[PDB]
RNA sequence: GAAAUGCGCAGAUACCGGGAGGAACGCCGAUGGCGAAGGCAGCCACCUGGUCCACCCGUGACGCUGAGGCGCGAAAGCGUGGGGAGCAAACCGGAUUAGAUACCCGGGUAGUCCACGCCCUAAACGAUGCGCGCUAGGUCUCUGGGUCUCCUGGGGGCCGAAGCUAA
């Protein structure tokens, strides 16, 4: 069980080596500024691991958060 | 030779005139390196996720560049020496890998 | 009697203590409490009833400077961090949000023995 | 690094006839090739050991082609080795 | 556990802003990967080793193993500089206890960090030397190739044929 929205599937044609494009990378961070599981994005294992370095690119270039604050509690 | 990207965060804040001058310095530190310039982008300023220098903003750069290789570190270093010149980063390019598609 | 209506409550909840800051909207501070302000001693401090009391004394603290609203920011994983929460809503001060907001390095200092262990 | 066409002027040097990309001497030069590039980038970094290993079995593997070569046309390997400036 | 040393009106704890510095890299992240081992984790560039697949192009047994030799070798430790945030042997205190040279608590030096040079050890563990050939399958997985359901490689797991084992 537990298959809610896989984040592969609500997303159309993208580049994954992209690193500027923070409207679609920000589809994989989580609520806090969390790099999301796979059992989240629904990657391949090779997919994610090129996020996740493209993601950190997004991050020093101030585009993607490190980190955010959640807002319920 | 290598095909590189160098990116370049600029002080939101600068007038044209500051502008035109760093960007000038850029284009000439580039020419003294082995910058031969293939396609560029000024895509202009966004909103940072996190601020830097103490902008919550930062005006962008993006060249694609085919250059010696041994001269990266060097044309990075001489780039980070301005003050208007907030991040540099040099990636050495790749034939994108889509996804979903 | 400085006046601000509105501002930001920082609840530092811990293991030992909880501890209740009032600020306006910038973050200085207007008034504050705890456990041992509201005379706890020992190990009473920390108590989910402490962080009730606490809660309440800098809210009732802070009515008087004549505040009316609150974002409430948690910070900590101490026992009556939300005991301490309830206080504010139930207190005449508007919770517009509450953040949890604890601080958590990206693997940074050796901490003590006491909170490493098993790795 | 060695390009391509570094490589290609290395194996043209010495392939006993057009076409020959295996001989003996075209190994034997090739790894000379990779040898001087690592020992001169180890005279650098001192400290890369594990790339070290690289070289003595490099090495290892050279002085084995030319124990052949030499078993075989000791003529051949007296001229590799003038040819390459190597066993001296 | 409860506490007390300890810090605080020379204004601490909690909170906002600015700065310095040292160390370590959260999520991704594991059932994953690399490496001969020891080991390897923010990001970027440069220098550099190993490896795998397809083509079936070249050489033509050039192979395997390897006493000595040589190099590598976690942590602690040593020398000379440097550095020193947090942590912390020794040590100084507070507790606990019948005692408590200890577990708990407040401090704290070497050390941990860097460079260079030594040391050469270990539950250096798969407690399983290296290479090659042969002997059912099922299944999860990392990474190639193909006519891509499936086929065929290379690696990491699990269950099991034959067989082996004192178990
Ligand atoms: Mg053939
Ligand atoms: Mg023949
Ligand atoms: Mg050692
Ligand atoms: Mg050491
Ligand atoms: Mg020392
Ligand atoms: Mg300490
Ligand atoms: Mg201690
Ligand atoms: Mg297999
Ligand atoms: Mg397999
Ligand atoms: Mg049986
Ligand atoms: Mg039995």
């Amino acid at each position: 069980p537990s298959r809610k929205a896989k984040v592969k599937a609500t997303l159309g044609e993208f580049d994954l080596r992209d690193y500027r494009n923070v409207e679609v990378l920000k589809r994989f961070l989580s609520e806090t500024g969390k790099i999301l599981p796979r059992r989240r994005t629904g990657l391949s294992a090779k997919e994610q691991r090129i996020l996740a370095k493209t993601i950190k690119r997004a991050r020093i270039l101030g585009l993607l958060p490190f980190t955010e604050k959640l807002v319920r509690k | 030779m290598r095909r590189y990207e160098v990116n370049i965060v600029l002080n939101p804040n600068l007038d044209q005139s500051q502008l035109a001058l760093e960007k000038e310095i850029i284009q000439r530190a580039l020419e003294n390196y082995g910058a031969r310039v293939e396609k560029v982008e000024e895509l202009g300023l966004r909103r940072l996720a996190y601020p830097i220098a103490k902008d919550p903003q930062g005006y962008f750069l993006w060249y694609q560049v085919e250059m010696p290789e041994d001269r990266v570190n060097d044309l990075a270093r001489e780039l980070r020496i301005r003050d208007n010149v907030r991040r540099v980063m040099v990636v050495k390019s790749q034939e994108p890998f889509l996804a979903n598609a | 009697k400085r006046q601000v209506a509105s501002g930001r409550a920082y609840i530092h909840a811990s293991y030992n203590n909880t501890i209740v800051t009032i600020t306006d909207p910038d973050g200085n501070p207007i008034t504050w409490s705890s456990g041992g302000v509201i005379g706890y001693k020992g190990s009473r401090k920390g108590t989910p009833y402490a962080a009730q009391l606490a809660a309440l004394d800098a809210a009732k603290k802070a009515m008087a400077y004549g505040m009316q609203s609150v974002d409430v920011i948690v910070r900590g994983t101490g026992a009556g961090r939300e005991q301490a929460i309830r206080a504010l809503q139930a207190s005449g001060l508007q919770v517009k949000s509450i953040v949890d907001d604890t601080p958590v390095p990206h693997n940074g200092c050796r901490p003590k023995k006491k909170f490493r262990k098993a790795s | 690094p060695i390009t391509k066409e570094e490589k290609q002027k290395v194996i043209q040097e010495f392939a006993r006839f057009p076409g020959d990309t295996g001989s003996t001497e075209v190994q034997v030069a090739l790894l000379t090739l990779r040898i001087n590039r690592l020992s001169e980038h180890l005279k650098v970094h001192k400290k890369d050991h594990h790339s070290h290993r690289g070289l003595l079995m490099m090495v290892g593997q050279r002085r084995r082609l030319l124990r052949y070569l030499q078993r075989e046309d000791p003529e051949r390997y007296r001229a590799l080795i003038e040819k390459l400036g190597i066993r001296g």
